């Protein structure tokens, strides 16, 4: 296993040395605070750039005054002291890029923390950037599949989109986001999840559950946890979201979460009143809208033009994408809080996820009054665009209605049916966690929603009934469920072949 | 040790180097020395009252609100 | 002469210069590497200007090299800005080339003068029933379009920019302030597939750009409409967040030396928005149609920057979570909306009668929701039950299908005359339609569509 | 604020009236005998009085200083007491010294080493340096036991790194990774 | 796996003490290159010396 | 070299040292000549530090020399701490001569790394069939405790320490965090009482002492708590109160002169609850598992202090006054108490079903008590007999004798496996004991003892 | 399971490797024999590289 | 039976500051002599508004109520 030669690398590293004397700009520390230090000298130094201390530890300059520079530090300040040394860089605040961080777990600067060894990435790019502009952008058609139903059937998710998942803690925000993620690894979309402010045995636990369903390979994992500096925490979302810029940039397609933005916030506006800045709503800084859409204008679509403008001719006929979902915390349903209606201003559209229908077991919970997609069935495929017209009115009689089926045995023949098809609906959307459906699985559960054939089956065998018809479609028309899966088409011989067997399974099975 | 008042200001200080006498410039006269937002902070004007006009030049007026130590504020 | 940079603060660098050689207020000026453009604010004595960049200011360093312009930041004006895309410095960012203007005008410029503002009150026909009823438009006139995150303000301007252009036939000018570069991406490839592009000028300064920019793009697409406007033509300009500007002055407010305001904001807020404000109005030469959007932070109308908004403006919609929480579009409250053209010496005394009866019974609605709540609608009066019913059905009959949400909803989009409006909403106060029930009210132009509706 | 903030308009000031009457050297003279009286324990003890005006203080400190002051010294003194800025009198004397460095196209460059150099190796490095930084360069040589060989050159704010010792933390950092 | 590399880790670190002192030496000849005439009198004694 | 004290205001002392022997960022100095000791917060140039005083500073002066300790503020841990009361530094507060311990720990560390995460939601049995039927424990969690004083908090206490101690092979740390002194002498003696003081390490920080005694006596229990992980060990942290550790937090914040955040909390809110709580986890050699009691302020789910503190917590226990007035043993309310580990992907599907039908049956039992209470026990059908009868089967076999308790109920007291709890509850909710009385029921181990019961 | 034996088996090398090269290191006492001679020559490449 | 300490509204905010220091001393004298003292603090609410007073007066940095940092530890 360990042979003696291997261990010769050393020799290599010695005749790859530049022992030549290079010149540096340095300075001397004066003052340490909660994280900021004050530096004396540094004359050469820019607005953004990375400033090397001992031990390793890095910060960034935020406050370039006459006489001092003020810094940030990236990581843990504790050891920093009075009267040691700094250093320039050259070099405005980076992370290493491309497809050799698919499969590791990182921190904000992008150095490892997974124990499997050095990242031999061979291009770096800046954290700090501005989106591109009007006339480089393309509208958004292409789909996104979460594998969720009421997801892909209502809210519907194109290349290119920002869209908002926001709710109440412990109602399945982080699960909707992770299970979109598992969906994209056999779609082409590479993926970025980012965590701020976490617990680290809850990214432990998510690493494992992307391991465990065979899409750790296809996603880069940044994290920041609950006991890191805020400045880690404030700066990993453009850090990921760079390394997601990268495959946007090249003409391919990309997917980030940003699993709490609420906690970046908090650490924004910790660090923000370490600086005595004033605030104003919540002790929130007066830029804290600044912090949330310098980030989230950089999810979107780009024309060909800019990608061949940008790989100088190499990549030729393609557009890249980067969709993002950011996840919003909120208390106790308070949508008109400072910081939701920020990132409502900003994204198009979002998924409300309600607390009471988790709470009654209606587990993928998406309220279905207020949640809406500004894309919507131009990113759509056309089977799930046609069959999922009836799913929103049938949700909608539903919501009043679902408090009178104490007293619904004297009630006219056009509500009891209204009412019935509500029910029935409402216990189509439910769905497990881990289990993702495809474009033809989806499509047979809406046209049997759809087309009148859940109208004699009782409400809790609904969704057991749902499980035995997509098995009797696996085993017996196994070729029209691939013929749908190509690109989601729909015309009449596909109609026609799903209706002869959803009647062949209602009349032998 | 505070911060630099308005009338730190190094034509001013090398005027007091070249004469200490306060009668270099006369007691209704003085100098600009800064302008922000509406505020002219003026080294001078040494027998200015509260609410008096002050004449600029191009026909500009203004009124003496505050009358610190070193300074005078338009 | 040239200065050297000796401060940056993030987007607020403090430049010194030679003492006999001291730029102006708002002087234009530009650093001799990177041509980053920054404009001056302050002089703070000893030499030194305080400026904010007009751009990114990573990689900047102490000791670089700054000239002076003599002059203010100008920008293109004429015939050359229509169908074009412009930034805030008037640099084109459409791919098409240089603009061929024949002058540049400067963006900061005084209001014109108490002779030269013009008076008018000939009604502008929008097609919107909510908004040709309780809150009615003007030529020449200006309109705040008030609302909280994702109640519509955007939707609502494309309908109205839609609608006002059927008997407009002049020019028009759309500024973004502050708002989704996707959204300037969908206007301009609209206006180009229907070929109304060569009528418009745009000036984007969008959420993905440094303060400066947000500070500073409404300035010049106000310049270009003056210039419009001052060559004697009627004009149309278009703003979608005015609040955009506010929050920009938000940002640079400490930066630049000042002590806060009220909940954080800058201390020369009601200046600031009336050195913009009072640029917009119609003069004696010729006349400015302006819609504006209007941002309400966390749905408070008693937030500084919306009360300050309301008085520079002739026609104000308020629009509500809880009236698009009902499914109501668009989302217009009734009760909150004025104008100053909802006048018996202007609308005539029949259309007012019927705007003044509809708020009296959404009044007397908004009066009995707790009781409503709490004991139901069985232990009111008959009265108090007849106006409960009316009020429903003017409540559902205000709703209205746009064209412009056709995607949303796959219903066609209406527009209803004025006459019918008042012709329905009288027939709906006088008891004409008593029988018919609440949700033929809903989602229908006419009151003819809604009795086609009642027989389904 | 910091020193160098509240001491550049004082320095700046005394730089501008030496250079406009050709007392370059009469000011840098006097601003180091007054630093250095300024510094003195008894003489900061009697600055540090409650009861004394600043004119007295200012009295005393010209008379203390005596004939190292010509008549506009004297008047930047007292225009000095009179703001209350006594205890900024060092870091003005440091800021005149640098402007005078800029005027005259010189630099002060301390050199450290492993051993002692002789004068052919002080010149050599010094016309190294003059070609570098196009200025007049003076050196100040040290002697240093934790270098091993090789010399470190500061300027300012510029380091070139030549000992040994920076190597050897190159080659740790470099096989350490 | 874990008691295999048990096994083979004290003879592959006893492979390593062999090539330790020429390490030295290999990076000494970089970082001052005028003294390597004299160090091959010197790496005969002080590869033991500096090992202990 | 030692510093001089140049300036006392409060409990913050500023100290002077040579520059080229400055002390670290949370460093222990000692004041010559006195029994006070000082940590550093802060460096604020030309070599003064800015420190909190750990005692009173009444007769300190300026001049004062003060040594450097060269490290942390260092307790001991290890056995010899079990049994023994002690301060933030570690010193004996009873009066039962010095701690003969074998290693000092620093109180400041990281939390353990990514690769350090034991995984798994691996779950800590306590021996209570509440607790491990309807809010199961995982080892590496965080409980609250919930409920006022009276209804049995410490004997809950005391048998987690019992049980943690004889079962399980490991020891408890409690940590008073802003600690009464009457209370913290009863609890004292009530565990020399109940023979479990030889079981737990006991750190008071009391409510009479200056807050950065009470912000680090939390931290001085898990470095205690970390060194029994460390010896392979599955280890117990009690916090007496969580909010008065952020409450120290905010009183240290306002001493230094930070500009404080919403509704009057430190800046450094979240940073400094996670600190804390990302230490206490399951690692590879052991876990520390933590039960931390929580005030709410003002009644006030969506205050800062709780909304920071639920993110960590894991589970929730509520303690019940009425469960308390009927006799029934630890006072646990089963529909009011939470676990995240209550799913079925993390305990199995037959646990799950256990819990959720005795709940089921249980709030069914809720409402059909206002129902008896309103109309009498008449208007109830045959079904609902059925329900009351086996919901308050299910309510008395909750019930459980406590090894600590032995004085309170005269029994023996019983540790009951997780595998006859969720086969006990499966038998009473599928009508194997309806033939059983209910006071069978009440105050046995097993459904074994409960037929046995049923037969004297 | 095979990529866990790699992982553990390149932790051992990496390990081993990084202590093998943290004593070449600290073998600098080759360095400790130069004289003034060699520091004439040291200060020549320090004056070619200015 | 009573000793009756007084602070009142027009005396200086370091004398209603201490009073309920000075009465708990003269409470404490009969505890540790192993007889039994009770002690009433008719505001408490005012020695913190006295002590609000002197530390507002002293530039000490405030906090909730404009109290400061230590009024918990008071
Ligand atoms: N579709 C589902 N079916 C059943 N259980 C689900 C489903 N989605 C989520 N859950 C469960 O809901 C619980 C809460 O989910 P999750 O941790 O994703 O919530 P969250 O809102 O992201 O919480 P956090 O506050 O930790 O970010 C989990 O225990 C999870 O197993
Ligand atoms: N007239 C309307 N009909 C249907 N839906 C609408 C209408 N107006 C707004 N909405 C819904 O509200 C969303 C937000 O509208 P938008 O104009 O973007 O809001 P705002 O400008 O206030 O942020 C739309 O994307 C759509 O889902
Ligand atoms: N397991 C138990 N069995 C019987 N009685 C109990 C039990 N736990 C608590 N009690 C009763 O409740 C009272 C309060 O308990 P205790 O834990 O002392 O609450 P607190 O510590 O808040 O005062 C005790 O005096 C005891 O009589
Ligand atoms: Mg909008």
């Amino acid at each position: 296993l360990n042979p003696s030669e291997i261990s010769e690398i050393i020799k290599g590293r010695i005749e790859k040395l530049d022992v030549a004397s290079q010149a540096r700009n340095e300075g001397t520390i004066v003052s340490v605070s909660d994280g900021i230090v004050r530096i004396y000298g540094l004359a050469d130094v820019m607005y953004g750039e990375m400033i090397e201390f001992p031990g390793g530890v890095y910060g960034m300059a935020l406050n370039l005054e006459q006489d001092s520079v003020g810094a940030v530090v990236l990581g843990e300040y504790q050891g920093l002291a009075e009267g040691m040394n700094a250093k320039c860089t050259g070099r405005i605040l980076e992370v290493p890029v491309g497809p050799e961080l698919l499969g590791r777990v990182v921190d904000a600067l992008g150095n490892p923390i997974d124990g499997k060894g050095p990242i031999d990435a061979k291009a770096t790019d800046a954290v700090e950037k501005v989106a591109p502009g009007v006339i480089w952008r393309k509208s958004v058609d292409q789909p996104v599949q979460t594998g969720y139903k009421s997801v892909d059937a209502m809210i519907p998710v194109g290349r290119g989109q920002r869209e908002l998942i926001i709710g109440d803690r412990q109602i399945g925000k982080t699960a909707l986001a992770v299970d979109a993620i598992i969906n994209q690894k056999d779609s082409g979309i590479k993926c970025v999840y980012v965590a701020i402010g976490q617990k680290q045995s809850t990214i432990a636990n998510v690493v494992r559950k992307l391991e465990e369903n065979g899409a750790l390979a296809n996603t880069i994992v940044v994290a920041a946890s609950a006991s890191e500096s805020a400045a880690l925490q404030y700066l990993a979302p453009y850090s990921g979201c760079t390394m997601g810029e990268y495959f946007r940039d090249r003409g391919e397609d990309a997917l980030i979460v940003y699993d709490d933005l609420s906690k970046q916030a908090v650490a924004y506006r910790q660090i923000s009143l370490l600086l005595r800045r004033p605030p104003g709503r919540e002790a929130y800084p007066g830029d804290v809208f600044y912090l949330h859409s310098r980030l989230l204008e950089r999810a979107s679509r780009v024309s060909e033009e800019y990608v061949e403008k940008f790989t100088n001719g190499a990549v030729t006929g393609k557009t890249g994408s980067l969709t993002a979902l950011p996840i919003i915390e909120t208390q106790a349903g308070d949508v008109s809080a400072f910081v939701p209606t920020n990132v409502i201003s900003i994204t198009d559209g979002q998924i409300f996820l309600e607390s009471a229908m988790f709470n009654s077991g209606i587990r993928p919970a998406v309220n279905a009054g207020i949640s809406v997609s500004r894309v919507g069935g131009a990113a759509q495929t056309k089977i799930i665009k046609k069959l999922s017209g009836g799913i929103r009115t049938a949700l909608a009689q539903y919501r009043e209605l679902a408090a009178f089926a104490q007293f619904a045995s004297d009630l006219d023949e056009a509500t009891r049916k209204q009412l019935e098809h509500g029910q029935r609906v409402t216990e189509l959307m439910k769905q497990k966690q881990y289990a993702p459906m495809s474009i033809a699985e989806m499509s047979l559960s809406l046209y049997a929603a759809e087309r009148g054939f859940l109208q004699d089956v009782e409400i809790a065998k609904v969704g057991s009934f749902e499980q035995a018809l997509i098995s009797y479609f696996q085993r017996e028309h196994a070729a029209l469920l691939a013929k749908i899966n190509e690109k989601g088409d729909f015309n009449d011989e596909i109609d026609a072949g799903i209706k002869a067997g959803i009647e062949k399974f209602k009349a032998t099975q | 040790m505070q911060q630099l008042n308005p009338s730190e200001i190094s034509e001013i200080i090398k005027g007091r180097i070249e004469k200490l006498d306060v009668a270099s410039q006369a007691r209704n006269e003085g100098t600009i020395v800064s302008v922000s937002d509406g505020i002219v902070r003026i080294y001078g004007l040494a027998d200015v009252m509260y609410g008096e006009m002050i004449e600029f030049p191009g026909g500009v007026y203004g009124m003496a609100l505050n009358l610190e130590q070193d300074s005078v504020g338009a | 002469s040239s200065g050297r940079i000796v401060q940056i603060i993030g987007a607020v660098i403090d430049v010194e210069f030679p003492r006999d050689a001291v730029p102006s207020i708002y002087e234009a000026l530009k650093v001799q590497g990177v041509e980053t453009t920054l404009e001056v604010q302050q002089q703070l004595g000893d030499g030194v200007v305080r400026s904010i960049a007009m751009g990114s200011t990573e990689g900047l360093k102490r000791g670089l090299n700054v000239d002076s312009t003599g002059a203010a930041i100008s920008v293109p004006v004429g015939k050359a800005t229509l169908g074009r895309i412009m930034d805030v410095l008037g640099n084109p960012i459409d791919e098409a080339g240089p603009i061929g203007e024949e002058e540049r005008w400067g963006i900061h410029r005084e209001a014109p003068s108490y002779a030269d503002q013009a008076g008018g009150n000939e009604l502008l026909e929008t097609g919107i029933k909510v908004i040709d009823l309780v809150c009615p438009f003007a030529k020449g006139g200006k309109v705040g379009l008030f609302g909280g995150a994702g109640v519509g303000k955007t939707v609502n301007m494309m309908e109205l920019i839609r609608n006002i252009a059927i008997e407009h036939s002049g020019y028009s000018v759309f500024a973004g302030v502050g708002e989704r570069t996707r959204e300037g991406n969908d206007f301009y490839h609209e206006m180009k597939d229907s070929n109304v592009l060569d009528k418009v000028a745009l000036v984007y300064g969008q959420m993905n750009e440094p303060p400066g920019n947000r500070l500073r793009v409404a300035l010049t697409g106000l310049t270009m409409a003056e210039k419009f406007r001052d060559e004697g033509r009627d004009v149309l300009l278009f703003i979608d967040n005015i609040y955009r500007y506010t929050l920009a002055g938000t940002e640079v407010s400490a930066l630049l030396g000042r002590m806060p305001s009220a909940v954080g904001y800058q201390p020369t807020l009601a200046e600031e928005m009336g050195v913009l404000q009072e640029r917009i109005t119609s003069t004696k030469k010729g006349s400015i149609t302006s819609i504006q959007a209007v941002y309400v932070p966390a749905d408070d109308l008693t937030d500084p920057s919306p009360a300050t908004t309301f008085a520079h403006l002739d026609a104000t919609v308020v629009l509500s979570r809880d009236i698009a929480s009902l499914g109501i579009y668009p989302a217009v409250d009734p009760l909150d909306s004025t104008s100053r053209q909802l006048d018996p010496l202007v609308i005539g005394q029949d259309h007012y009668d019927t705007a003044r009866g509809v708020q009296y019974v959404l009044q007397r609605y908004k009066e009995l929701k707790d009781i409503i709540a709490i004991l139901g609608m069985d232990e009111l009066s008959e009265a108090d039950k007849l106006l409960v019913a009316r009020a429903r059905k003017i409540q559902r009959f205000l709703s209205q299908p746009f064209f412009v949400a056709e995607v949303f909803t796959g219903s066609p989009g209406k527009y209803v005359s004025l006459k019918d409006t008042i012709a329905g909403f009288k027939g709906i106060l006088n008891g004409d339609y008593d029988h018919l029930p609440e949700q033929a009210f809903y989602m229908v132009g006419g009151i003819e569509e809604a009795v086609e509706k009642a027989k389904k | 604020a910091e020193l160098t903030t509240l001491a550049r308009p004082y320095a700046k000031a005394a730089f501008e009236y030496a250079q406009a009457h050709q007392q370059l050297a009469d000011w840098s003279a006097a601003l180091g005998v007054l630093a250095a009286v300024s510094q003195d324990d008894t003489v900061r003890q009697l600055l540090k009085e409650p009861q004394l005006t600043s004119s007295a203080k200012a009295q005393s400190l010209i008379d203390v200083c005596g004939d190292k002051l010509n008549a506009p010294a004297q008047n930047f003194v007292r225009t000095v007491a009179e703001n209350k800025r006594l205890e900024l009198l060092p870091t003005i004397a440091e800021m005149y010294e640098q402007l005078k460095a800029e005027q005259e196209k010189s630099v002060e460059v301390e050199v450290t080493s492993a051993f002692t150099l002789s004068k052919e190796q002080q010149d050599k490095l010094a016309k190294a340096l003059s070609a570098r930084l196009s200025r007049e360069v003076r050196l100040h040589a040290s002697e240093d036991a934790s270098l091993i060989g090789g010399v470190i050159i500061r300027a300012g704010d510029l380091v070139i790194d030549g000992s040994v010792r920076g190597k050897l933390a190159k080659l740790a950092e470099a096989l350490k990774s | 796996a874990q008691a295999e590399i048990e096994q083979e880790l004290n003879s592959v670190k006893d492979a390593l003490r062999a090539q330790v002192g020429a390490l030295a030496v290999t990076g000494a000849e970089k970082i001052l290159g005028a003294s390597i005439d004299a160090n091959a009198h010197e790496q005969l004694v002080s590869k033991l010396a500096a090992e202990i």
